[PDB]
């Protein structure tokens, strides 16, 4: 549903980097340079933001009220 | 005694539950409300009939355009369901109502009448809504 | 003196449903309605 | 749950309108 707080393999906090990653991709960044800028060096941590699919945006379309 | 008169006093949180319950002209007619005049003065007016205003106003979350035909002895006019006070019948207001009724010629309702009328409210509260009142309520 | 409050569906307005009552919303008409969260103590030893 | 006023919610007046 939502970006994991930590990389499964490493333990590095990647929960505060999904929105920043989306912003850097809002810029004309190539998909790898965004990860490089976010300080993600290991490929295990890079896969966290590469492969993540944000479904919580789709689940929030089902408003309980309003 | 103003304290016994407070039993049949209709506060503001009880009208919200019966904005659409039928038999309204049979349970509220006989009780007394603490209506607002305005500065902190109040008068005890008599619930005489059920009238409806062309002004739809919201009372918190619920809204009601109905009116109430109140009368303080002789001074009678239309009223809305938002100016009623949750405050209980005070001593000064109780004596003022007594003087308004004695000055108007109206008989003071006998205490047994209040005793038999106050239980109407409680039997109306625990009434099971098995008949076709939900449908008219939603309408 | 708790009337077993429910939450409607399409409405999301708390309704007071006692026994022997039809399950409908107090407003707008709705035959689906859910239950409120419990008042029991909810404690997760996060792990 | 009969009358939870706790006073009240600012009762408007009739002479204030
Ligand atoms: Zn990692
Ligand atoms: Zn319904």
């Amino acid at each position: 549903m939502i970006i994991p707080v930590r990389c499964f393999t490493c333990g590095k906090i990647v929960g505060n980097k999904w929105e920043a990653y989306l912003g850097l991709l809002q810029a004309e960044y190539t998909e790898g340079d965004a990860l490089d800028a976010l300080g993600l060096k290991r490929y295990c941590c890079r896969r966290m933001l590469l492969a993540h699919v944000d479904l919580i945006e789709k689940l929030l379309n089902y408003a309980p009220l309003e | 005694l103003p304290e016994e008169l407070n039993r049949v006093r209709l506060s503001r949180h009880k009208l919200e539950r019966w904005c659409h319950m039928p038999f309204f002209a049979k349970t509220v007619t006989g009780c007394f409300v603490r209506i607002g005049i305005g500065k902190p003065v109040y008068r005890v007016a008599e619930i005489t009939g059920v009238v409806e205003t062309a002004k739809v106003y919201q009372l918190g979350g619920t809204r009601t355009n109905k009116g109430l035909q109140l009368r303080h002895g002789n001074d009678q006019r239309v009223f809305r369901l938002e100016f009623v006070s949750n405050q209980e019948f005070t001593e000064s207001e109780f004596m003022k109502w007594k003087e308004a009724m004695f000055s108007a010629g109206m008989q003071l309702p006998t205490l047994d009448e209040i005793n038999k009328k106050e239980l109407s409210i409680k039997e109306a509260l625990n009434y099971k809504f098995n008949d076709q009142d939900i449908e008219e309520i939603v309408k | 003196q708790q009337p077993m409050i429910y939450i409607c569906g399409e409405c999301h307005t708390e309704n007071e449903i006692k026994s022997r009552d039809p399950i409908r919303c107090r407003e707008c008409g709705y035959r689906i309605m859910y239950k409120k969260r419990t008042k029991r103590l909810v404690v997760f030893d996060a792990r | 749950t009969s009358t939870y006023g706790r006073y009240g919610s600012q009762t408007p007046m009739y002479g204030s309108g």
